[PDB]
Protein backbone atom coordinates (compact mmCIF):
# COMPACT_ATOMS: atom_id res chain seq x y z
CA UNK A 1 0.00 0.00 0.00
CA UNK A 2 1.67 3.46 -0.70
CA UNK A 3 1.07 5.21 2.60
CA UNK A 4 0.01 8.58 3.05
CA UNK A 5 -1.14 10.99 5.84
CA UNK A 6 -5.55 10.59 5.92
CA UNK A 7 -5.97 7.73 4.69
CA UNK A 8 -7.63 4.64 6.54
CA UNK A 9 -6.89 1.49 8.10
CA UNK A 10 -8.68 -1.46 10.14
CA UNK A 11 -7.51 -2.63 13.82
CA UNK A 12 -8.16 -6.14 14.22
CA UNK A 13 -10.73 -6.66 11.60
CA UNK A 14 -12.86 -4.07 13.73
CA UNK A 15 -12.11 -0.29 14.11
CA UNK A 16 -10.80 2.61 11.60
CA UNK A 17 -8.72 5.09 12.10
CA UNK A 18 -6.63 7.71 9.80
CA UNK A 19 -2.89 7.41 9.23
CA UNK A 20 -1.02 9.99 10.70
CA UNK A 21 2.94 9.99 9.03
CA UNK A 22 5.04 8.05 7.65
CA UNK A 23 8.30 7.51 9.37
CA UNK A 24 11.07 5.31 10.19
CA UNK A 25 12.83 3.81 12.69
CA UNK A 26 16.36 3.23 11.57
CA UNK A 27 15.89 0.37 8.25
CA UNK A 28 11.97 -0.17 9.66
CA UNK A 29 9.06 1.91 8.56
CA UNK A 30 6.05 2.85 10.39
CA UNK A 31 3.64 5.42 10.44
CA UNK A 32 2.43 7.29 13.76
CA UNK A 33 -1.59 7.05 14.50
CA UNK A 34 -3.46 7.18 18.07
CA UNK A 35 -2.69 5.50 20.96
CA UNK A 36 -6.68 4.63 21.07
CA UNK A 37 -6.55 3.00 17.54
CA UNK A 38 -5.15 -0.28 18.77
CA UNK A 39 -3.50 -2.30 21.52
CA UNK A 40 0.29 -3.50 20.92
CA UNK A 41 0.27 -6.17 18.45
CA UNK A 42 -2.83 -5.45 16.93
CA UNK A 43 -3.23 -5.74 13.33
CA UNK A 44 -3.34 -2.98 10.78
CA UNK A 45 -4.91 -3.57 7.48
CA UNK A 46 -5.12 -1.32 4.20
CA UNK A 47 -7.82 -1.75 1.23
CA UNK A 48 -7.67 -5.23 3.14
CA UNK A 49 -4.09 -6.50 3.13
CA UNK A 50 -1.97 -6.59 6.15
CA UNK A 51 0.36 -3.84 6.36
CA UNK A 52 1.76 -3.83 9.99
CA UNK A 53 1.15 -3.89 13.74
CA UNK A 54 1.04 -2.21 16.65
CA UNK A 55 4.48 -1.52 17.76
CA UNK A 56 4.07 0.65 20.75
CA UNK A 57 1.22 2.86 22.41
CA UNK A 58 0.87 5.58 25.21
CA UNK A 59 -3.25 5.78 25.98
CA UNK A 60 -4.56 7.01 28.14
CA UNK A 61 -2.48 9.73 30.06
CA UNK A 62 -1.48 10.43 26.43
CA UNK A 63 -2.44 9.34 22.95
CA UNK A 64 -0.15 7.96 20.88
CA UNK A 65 1.18 5.29 18.65
CA UNK A 66 3.36 3.57 15.70
CA UNK A 67 2.81 0.94 13.38
CA UNK A 68 5.52 -0.74 12.11
CA UNK A 69 5.17 -1.79 8.55
CA UNK A 70 6.18 -4.69 6.19
CA UNK A 71 8.78 -3.72 3.89
CA UNK A 72 6.52 -3.94 0.71
CA UNK A 73 4.85 -0.93 2.05
CA UNK A 74 5.55 2.53 0.77
CA UNK A 75 5.96 5.27 2.67
CA UNK A 76 5.53 8.96 1.20
CA UNK A 77 5.92 11.77 2.54
CA UNK A 78 2.25 13.37 1.93
CA UNK A 79 -0.92 13.94 3.82
CA UNK A 80 -4.21 13.84 1.45
CA UNK A 81 -5.78 16.73 0.68
CA UNK A 82 -9.32 15.40 -2.03
CA UNK A 83 -7.54 13.94 -4.68
CA UNK A 84 -4.37 16.11 -4.28
CA UNK A 85 -1.79 16.23 -1.72
CA UNK A 86 -0.11 18.25 0.99
CA UNK A 87 4.24 17.49 0.82
CA UNK A 88 5.40 17.02 4.64
CA UNK A 89 8.34 19.81 4.74
CA UNK A 90 8.98 19.15 8.79
CA UNK A 91 7.85 19.19 12.04
CA UNK A 92 8.12 22.83 13.19
CA UNK A 93 5.03 23.57 15.77
CA UNK A 94 2.61 26.26 15.31
CA UNK A 95 1.99 28.69 17.97
CA UNK A 96 -1.98 29.73 19.09
CA UNK A 97 -3.45 31.43 16.07
CA UNK A 98 -2.15 29.68 13.43
CA UNK A 99 -3.95 28.25 10.84
CA UNK A 100 -3.83 24.40 10.68
CA UNK A 101 -5.64 21.70 8.16
CA UNK A 102 -6.39 18.00 9.11
CA UNK A 103 -6.71 15.05 7.05
CA UNK A 104 -8.92 11.75 8.16
CA UNK A 105 -11.33 9.13 6.61
CA UNK A 106 -14.66 10.30 7.84
CA UNK A 107 -14.51 13.88 7.04
CA UNK A 108 -11.80 14.40 4.74
CA UNK A 109 -9.36 17.31 4.78
CA UNK A 110 -10.77 20.54 7.28
CA UNK A 111 -8.78 23.46 8.10
CA UNK A 112 -8.90 26.07 11.20
CA UNK A 113 -6.91 27.68 13.77
CA UNK A 114 -5.23 26.22 16.75
CA UNK A 115 -7.11 27.85 19.91
CA UNK A 116 -5.60 26.56 22.60
CA UNK A 117 -2.52 24.11 23.76
CA UNK A 118 -1.86 21.81 27.05
CA UNK A 119 -6.21 20.73 27.13
CA UNK A 120 -6.68 18.12 29.13
CA UNK A 121 -9.70 15.68 27.45
CA UNK A 122 -11.67 13.85 30.12
CA UNK A 123 -11.97 10.51 28.28
CA UNK A 124 -14.16 7.56 29.70
CA UNK A 125 -10.76 5.67 29.88
CA UNK A 126 -8.80 8.32 31.62
CA UNK A 127 -8.04 12.01 31.13
CA UNK A 128 -5.15 12.47 28.17
CA UNK A 129 -3.38 15.87 29.04
CA UNK A 130 -1.47 17.91 26.96
CA UNK A 131 -3.50 17.84 23.86
CA UNK A 132 -3.65 21.38 21.08
CA UNK A 133 -7.09 22.29 20.19
CA UNK A 134 -7.77 23.50 16.72
CA UNK A 135 -11.23 24.39 15.41
CA UNK A 136 -11.41 22.18 11.99
CA UNK A 137 -14.11 19.76 12.48
CA UNK A 138 -13.41 16.20 12.82
CA UNK A 139 -15.58 12.95 12.86
CA UNK A 140 -15.53 9.48 14.33
CA UNK A 141 -13.31 7.90 11.70
CA UNK A 142 -10.35 10.98 12.03
CA UNK A 143 -8.71 9.94 15.17
CA UNK A 144 -4.79 9.07 14.38
CA UNK A 145 -4.98 11.62 11.05
CA UNK A 146 -2.55 14.39 9.90
CA UNK A 147 -2.68 17.56 11.48
CA UNK A 148 -0.67 19.84 8.77
CA UNK A 149 0.17 23.65 7.98
CA UNK A 150 -0.73 24.37 4.45
CA UNK A 151 3.40 24.67 5.09
CA UNK A 152 3.74 21.56 5.16
CA UNK A 153 5.04 21.49 8.93
CA UNK A 154 3.20 18.35 10.42
CA UNK A 155 1.62 19.38 14.27
CA UNK A 156 0.77 15.64 15.75
CA UNK A 157 -2.29 13.44 15.25
CA UNK A 158 -5.54 13.35 15.85
CA UNK A 159 -7.27 12.30 19.26
CA UNK A 160 -10.92 13.41 19.83
CA UNK A 161 -13.26 16.06 19.96
CA UNK A 162 -16.83 17.36 21.28
CA UNK A 163 -18.58 14.74 19.05
CA UNK A 164 -21.83 15.65 18.15
CA UNK A 165 -25.23 13.07 17.61
CA UNK A 166 -24.10 12.78 14.00
CA UNK A 167 -20.68 11.74 14.87
CA UNK A 168 -18.73 14.82 13.97
CA UNK A 169 -18.69 18.29 15.16
CA UNK A 170 -18.64 19.41 11.56
CA UNK A 171 -22.43 20.93 12.17
CA UNK A 172 -21.94 22.97 15.26
CA UNK A 173 -19.79 26.81 14.15
CA UNK A 174 -16.33 26.80 14.59
CA UNK A 175 -16.32 29.00 17.81
CA UNK A 176 -18.39 25.77 19.55
CA UNK A 177 -15.64 23.09 18.53
CA UNK A 178 -13.23 21.76 20.21
CA UNK A 179 -10.78 19.03 18.01
CA UNK A 180 -7.60 17.70 20.20
CA UNK A 181 -4.53 16.16 18.62
CA UNK A 182 -1.45 15.33 20.61
CA UNK A 183 1.52 16.89 19.44
CA UNK A 184 4.17 14.87 16.99
CA UNK A 185 7.54 16.37 18.57
CA UNK A 186 7.06 13.96 21.73
CA UNK A 187 5.90 10.90 19.56
CA UNK A 188 9.43 11.43 17.46
CA UNK A 189 11.46 11.51 20.59
CA UNK A 190 9.76 9.16 22.64
CA UNK A 191 10.25 6.30 19.83
CA UNK A 192 13.10 7.55 18.20
CA UNK A 193 11.12 8.14 14.49
CA UNK A 194 12.54 10.37 11.96
CA UNK A 195 9.71 11.80 9.96
CA UNK A 196 9.30 11.06 6.04
CA UNK A 197 9.81 14.83 4.11
CA UNK A 198 9.69 15.91 0.62
CA UNK B 1 -14.64 14.87 24.23
CA UNK B 2 -14.38 11.68 23.05
CA UNK B 3 -11.79 9.83 21.53
CA UNK B 4 -12.62 9.36 17.40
Amino acid sequence: ANIVGGIEYSINNASLCSVGFSVTRGATKGFVTAGHCGTVNATARIGGAVVGTFAARVFPGNDRAWVSLTSAQTLLPRVANGSSFVTVRGSTEAAVGAAVCRSGRTTGYQCGTITAKNVTANYAEGAVRGLTQGNACMGRGDSGGSWITSAGQAQGVASGGNVQSNGNNCGIPASQRSSLFERLQPILSQYGLSLVTG
Amino acid sequence: AAPL
